[PDB]
């Protein structure tokens, strides 16, 4: 069956079977899309602020 | 790091480059200490015979 290697270009491959690709697909598309980095700010009416 | 109050003398106005979170605890203050003050009127009396 298939393999799995790394490139700093991130490439993710494998070969596998057809029906092996639904599962993998499905897993990656769930754990990456598991809120990566977002960002956002609060503004402040009058406390300190790098207190 | 620290407060630097400087006053101008020519407008006779004040500038506060410190804290900028903390400076109500300057206006205050100065609000308690720009206030009009009352005069006093002093006479003494003196007399004598010989």
């Amino acid at each position: 069956g298939s393999v799995v290697h790394y490139e700093p270009s991130n490439v993710l491959l494998m070969t596998g079977r057809a029906a092996v690709i639904k599962r993998l697909l499905t897993i990656v598309e769930r754990v990456d899309n598991a809120g990566d980095r977002s960002v956002v700010t609060v503004p402040l009416s009058w406390a300190s602020a790098a207190e | 790091k620290n407060i630097i109050i400087k006053a101008h003398g020519q407008t006779n106005a004040l500038i506060v480059t410190a804290a900028p979170d903390v400076m109500n605890d300057l206006e205050r203050v100065i609000a308690q200490l720009d206030i009009r003050r009352p005069q006093v009127l002093v006479e003494a009396i003196i007399a004598e015979v010989q």
